[PDB]
């Protein structure tokens, strides 16, 4: 699946995650059904 | 029959959500044949342009070059201009994203062209003089005899 | 000392060498700027 | 700047000038054609903005000034030039002439030994054209008759441009440093360059 | 004696203005700076930052490779500090409260002085040309001059000017600016009124802004490993001469083409192994005035004619003033910027404001005026551009620009390959930073 | 004014408002400039091989030739090398076109065409007239740059040597326009440079006249139903004054030259009931003859 998508968009391999796509991912971690298995960000909420 | 054919419409289902954005700027090389000697030219005696930028009626060097060469902005073209013109703002308040600065509304990257560019073109480039000095040369310029 | 006494040192030039003959000099205007060694003769009092 | 508390007495003005009056105030000013004389009356109501003349006393009573009685005319500058150009121009123009006088006179003698495009002018200013600048910003806001060449004559480079037009006639480089107080030595640097 | 308030109606209703809503604050300039400094300062300050962003960021990184006294600043102005000037002469005569720093802030050199204080912090050269309309190209000339003599190894070249009230009334009085009331009478929209080389060209559109470029020693650019945008093969300013006549335009920029194979223009090219035919593009000043356009055309036509330009191998010319308008001080830099972008992308920008070519220009066969963009792809390269600008009072200038890949040919195959490695890594890190 | 409006209606006074003014005219006499840009665009974009009929058609459009256009073609051709197959075909074809350019001839026709707009019969006539080395006066109802850009596109394609095209804002519904237009068409052909720019009205005695101006039924102001009455002025009466107008110029300036007016008659009146417009209106052209 990963190969299928990023073949269509080869530029995804050479570039940065968009600065507006970073809050989106961190936002998704907060609304996720089962809590995220990792730590996405070091911040005030790091204990949580 | 033909008016009816024109009068009889129908809706073919179209489900589409489109967005606008791009990778960081790249460079396309040109094909040039060169027969040259290496050590001959003194690099200390040569002047080379490392970089450059501009502030003008069309915005920075990136947006101005797009308008000059193309005539229309790309995804990054409208995104940058809307940012420079101060149409879009960035809040760390919840919903965490790009927001319209005027009306205080959250915006994605797609609608930037639709919601802004029409107004951007008018209020960028060459237009009637907008008065930031409370004086209009063409209309009314203060005189004292 | 000749300049100080007479008020001579400032002479605003008519630019004789530019227009000296109306027809050719306007045509010679190009030819002058193009070729390197074309200059003023002194004997005619600075002619172009 | 003062706001008029009660309506000012009407004054006679031309149609062109009175229509202009309306373009600033218009809720606050009133203008009418006078049927007989075709001119207009201008009446400022309450709420108008008025600029009223006053004065100030300042600290600097002394400066180092060129000796009283100096004239560019005595040096031989034509009256047409004196009018059309800023005071700062008269300084650089005469100085250039006397600068040449140290060696040669006729500026075109340089074109004997040298191709004209190899003649350069590097001339610095901290501001330059000051008079011509203050002449526009007063004059325009004051609607006084002022020269049309003002912005050309306020360019700090235009002064030696005037000298190149009037004297040397070189076909070559023109540079015009701004060094604030240091332009002079900064100019030499680029002249050397 | 009483001074009584009145009004005036003026001819120019339109100008080329920075997009509405621009703030130096959005770019991150502190409010204290915005207050204390002229509007023109905000233009050169932000431009300098974005100019650096092309390669490096921290200005003190320059002090790693270079002793600080080898950093130079060459920054041109036609006037500069205009607001701060008009602020004093109003304010003082009006007794209004105005800033105490006025005369310091009206010095056309103080703007980049503010940038050196706030950003680079270099210990080295500062020069500030006045080229009228030609300052930008005149600035590049001296920026080039400062490097070759070892006075400074890194220079910032550029120009900037502002559009205010009394800037307009000076031009309109001088008759040099296009009269808007006449343009609307001819059915001309605001975007279409700046037309270079057009039969109907009515005089120039006044603009505002600023731009700068970073010029460096070729050896340093490789060593620092920054991007090479282009090689400056030459730069020159040129005067004209003695005459009475006011419309008569300066032709003195021809002095660069003098000597043929021995000419400065051709030798500059020849040192890269480039011929006279290899200049495809000239960036004209193209003021859209009736005086400048045909003269600059005759000028470029002749500089090609004597240098042995192959018959009918015309210089394809762009007019950026038709788009951006004419900003006096920052004129030739915007053209300088466009020319670099021309070389790397290959694309030659159109003049879209051209309805019809002036029938007078037919006599020039070495010149071609393109109304539609000619886009050069990977199979269709280009080589060298030329920036030409004519300032007021016989200020004329020429800057020969050449493609970066001409320089990479002097490194030998081993070091050439080594440089591309460094430049590639910088671009990736540069895209990151930007 | 209320009584006058009561009789004539609302749309008639508003549509009869003046349009034409002598200062908005635009003249394109340059082939030399447009032919050069036309060739280089072909040369760069060449894809299709020699079998193309477009190359023969474009060669006839490039038939505009003089010392100016030859200096262009003869150059880009001589600069062309043996690098590829396209370069071999371009060089040979260009050298042949450069040779055919040297001997090129021209014709001359002076025409005034109305109703010349896009996607129409007259537009195909206009480009063809330009293809025949003519001089053409083209009128456009809509003066907007989108209409202006079209005629520039049409000219830069179909223009030959000796060809000069003229585009103007015009309204055939206005008698003032008709009088003012032909007063412009018939005066001088002179351009006076004094302290200012004055273009004296260009005088070209019309050979062919093409009244193809065709009002369409669009009723936004409610004008519906009164249009067939008003168009009778435009299609005939105003044409009559147009014919009379150019007759005066011809008689006053004294030419024996016959202006050929092609009368756009509708096909075969009476045998169609479905057209509703064409069939009835144009039968009086027999009465006009």
């Amino acid at each position: 699946a990963i190969t299928a998508l990023l073949q269509r968009y080869p530029d995804a391999e050479t570039v940065v995650l968009h600065p507006a796509d970073v809050p989106f991912f961190v936002e998704l971690c907060k609304t996720l059904g089962k809590p995220v298995n990792f730590v996405p960000v070091i911040d005030k909420d790091v204990r949580r | 029959e033909m008016s009816g054919a024109a009068d009889e419409s129908d809706d073919e289902a179209p489900a589409g959500t489109i967005r606008a954005l791009p990778s960081p700027p790249r460079g396309y090389n040109p094909a040039p044949a060169p027969e040259w000697d290496d050590l001959d030219v003194d690099p200390a005696d040569l002047v080379v342009i490392v970089g450059g930028a501009e502030l003008g009626p069309y915005g920075s060097s990136r947006t101005r070059f797009e308008m000059e060469v193309s005539g229309e902005l790309s995804a990054a073209g409208v995104l940058e201009l809307a940012w420079t013109t101060g149409m879009v703002k960035w809040e760390d308040d919840p919903k965490a994203g790009w927001y319209d600065t005027e009306t205080g509304e959250l915006v994605p990257e797609c609608e930037i062209v639709e919601r802004y560019h029409d107004a951007v073109v008018e209020r960028c480039g060459i237009r009637e003089f907008v008065d930031d000095g409370a004086i209009d040369p063409d209309h009314a310029s203060p005189l004292l005899v | 000392v000749s300049a100080i006494a007479g008020g001579r040192p400032m002479y605003e030039k008519p630019a004789d060498r530019r227009f000296d003959h109306d027809v050719p000099e306007k045509r010679q205007e190009a030819a002058m700027l193009l070729s390197t060694d074309a200059r003023l003769g002194e004997n005619d009092q600075y002619v172009l | 700047s003062v706001f008029l508390d009660k309506d000012f007495t009407f004054v006679v003005s031309s149609e062109a000038d009175a229509r202009a009056f309306v373009q600033f105030d218009p809720e606050h000013t009133v203008a009418r054609p006078l049927p007989d004389s075709s001119d207009w009356e201008v009446t400022r109501k309450a709420g108008t903005e008025i600029r009223v003349p006053r004065k100030t006393k300042l600290s600097r009573t002394v400066g180092a000034q060129i000796p009283t009685g100096f004239d560019p005319t005595v040096w031989g500058i034509s009256p047409d030039m004196a009018s059309s150009i800023d005071r700062v121009a008269l300084w650089n123009i005469v100085a250039t002439v006397d600068a040449f006088l140290s060696s040669g006179f006729t500026p075109t003698e340089l074109m004997r030994w040298v191709h004209p495009s190899q003649v350069a002018s590097t001339q610095g200013t901290g501001m330059g054209g000051m008079t011509s600048m203050q002449t526009m910003y007063h004059g325009n806001l004051l609607g006084r008759a002022k020269p049309n060449d003002i912005l050309q004559e306020v360019l700090p480079n235009v002064v030696a441009a005037h000298v190149m037009q009037s004297y040397v006639g070189g076909y070559g480089a023109m540079v015009h440093p701004v060094g604030a107080c240091a332009t002079a030595a900064v100019s030499v640097e680029e002249g050397v360059d | 004696e009483i001074r009584v308030p009145r009004k005036t109606k003026l001819s120019r209703t339109v100008g080329a203005q920075i997009p509405t809503g621009f703030d130096p604050t959005v770019w991150g300039i502190s409010p204290d700076m915005a207050s204390s400094i002229d509007r023109v300062a905000l233009w050169n300050i932000v431009a300098t930052v974005d100019a650096f962003l092309s390669s490096g960021f921290t200005p003190t990184e320059l002090m790693r490779w270079v002793h600080p006294s080898q950093v130079a600043s060459t920054q041109g102005t036609g006037m500069g500090g205009m607001t701060s000037m008009q602020t004093m002469y109003h304010g003082n005569l009006l007794g209004r409260a105005k800033p105490n720093d006025i005369l310091q802030e009206v010095l056309p050199n103080v703007v980049a002085a503010h940038v050196m204080q706030s950003y680079v912090g270099g210990y080295g050269a500062m020069v500030h040309p006045v080229g009228a309309c030609a300052t930008a190209a005149v600035s590049v000339e001296e920026g080039v001059d400062k490097i070759k003599l070892g006075k400074a190894d890194l220079v910032i070249a550029g120009g900037f000017d502002d559009l205010t009230l009394e800037a307009i009334i000076g031009f309109g009085d001088m008759a040099a600016t296009a009269d808007t009331e006449m343009m609307r009478a001819k059915g001309i929209s605001d975007s279409k009124f700046s037309r270079a080389n057009d039969r109907r060209r009515l005089g120039f559109l006044e603009a505002q802004g600023g731009g700068t470029i970073l010029l460096a020693r070729g050896d340093l650019a490789l060593k620092m490993g920054l991007p090479v945008l282009a090689v400056v093969g030459y730069a020159q300013s040129f005067a004209d001469g003695v005459h009475t006549s006011i419309p008569a335009p300066g032709l003195g920029a021809l002095g660069a083409a003098r000597g043929g194979r021995e000419s400065t223009l051709a030798r500059s090219l020849a040192q890269l192994g480039v011929g006279a035919d290899d200049i495809a593009v000239i960036s004209k000043h193209d003021t859209s005035t009736l005086a400048n356009d045909p003269n600059e055309t005759e000028l470029h036509e002749r500089i090609a004619d004597s240098m042995g330009r192959a018959p009918g191998n015309p210089l394809f010319i762009v007019s950026q003033k038709t788009l951006t308008g004419h900003a006096k001080g920052g004129a030739a830099v915007f053209q300088m910027m466009g020319l670099c972008q021309i070389l790397r992308d290959g694309v030659i920008p159109p003049n879209r404001s051209l309805d019809c070519v002036d029938d007078e220009l037919a006599t020039s066969g070495h010149f071609v005026w393109v109304r539609e963009p000619l886009d050069l792809r990977g199979k269709f390269p280009l080589k060298a551009g030329l920036v030409t600008s004519l300032g007021f009072g016989h200020v004329s200038g020429l800057v020969a620009l050449v493609h970066p890949e001409a320089f990479i040919a002097a490194l030998d195959p081993s070091e050439r390959e080594d440089y591309r490695t460094r430049a590639e890594q910088r671009m990736l890190a540069g895209q990151r930073r930007l | 004014i209320d009584l006058v409006t009561a009789e004539l209606g609302s749309d008639w006074p508003r549509l009869v408002a003046p349009t034409f003014d002598a200062r908005k005219a635009v003249v394109f006499d340059d082939r030399w400039a447009s032919a050069r840009e036309d060739l280089v665009k072909l040369w760069l974009a060449e894809e299709g091989d020699i079998d193309a009929q477009w190359e023969q058609l474009s060669q006839r459009f490039e038939g505009t030739g003089h010392v100016v256009a030859t200096q262009a073609n003869w150059w880009q051709g001589k600069a062309l090398a043996a690098g590829r197959n396209v370069h071999a075909s371009l060089f040979g074809r260009i050298a042949a076109g450069a040779e055919n350019p040297g001997k090129g001839r021209y014709s001359d026709e002076v025409a005034v065409v109305t109703g010349a707009s896009k996607g129409s019969i007259a537009a195909s006539v206009v480009g063809q007239l330009l293809d025949g080395g003519a001089t053409v006066i083209a009128t456009t109802s809509r003066l907007d740059d989108d209409r202006l850009a079209f005629y520039k596109q049409l000219y830069r394609d179909h223009a030959r040597f000796d060809a000069t095209l003229w585009v103007v804002p015009a309204n055939m519904a206005s008698y003032s326009d008709i009088d003012k237009l032909v007063e412009w068409v018939g005066t001088e052909q002179t351009e006076s440079l004094g302290p200012q720019s004055i273009h004296l009205k260009d005088a070209q005695t019309p050979t062919l006249l093409f009244p193809f101006a065709a009002p369409r039924v669009a009723g936004d102001m409610s004008e519906v139903g009164s249009r067939a009455e008003m168009e009778m002025k435009v299609l005939l009466w105003a044409v009559q004054r147009l014919i009379s107008g150019l007759s005066k110029i011809g008689a006053e300036r004294d030419i024996a030259s016959r202006l050929h007016v092609v009368l756009p008659g509708s096909p075969n009146r009476g045998m169609f009931g479905g057209d509703g417009a064409y069939g009835e209106a144009k039968s009086a052209l027999d009465a006009l003859e």
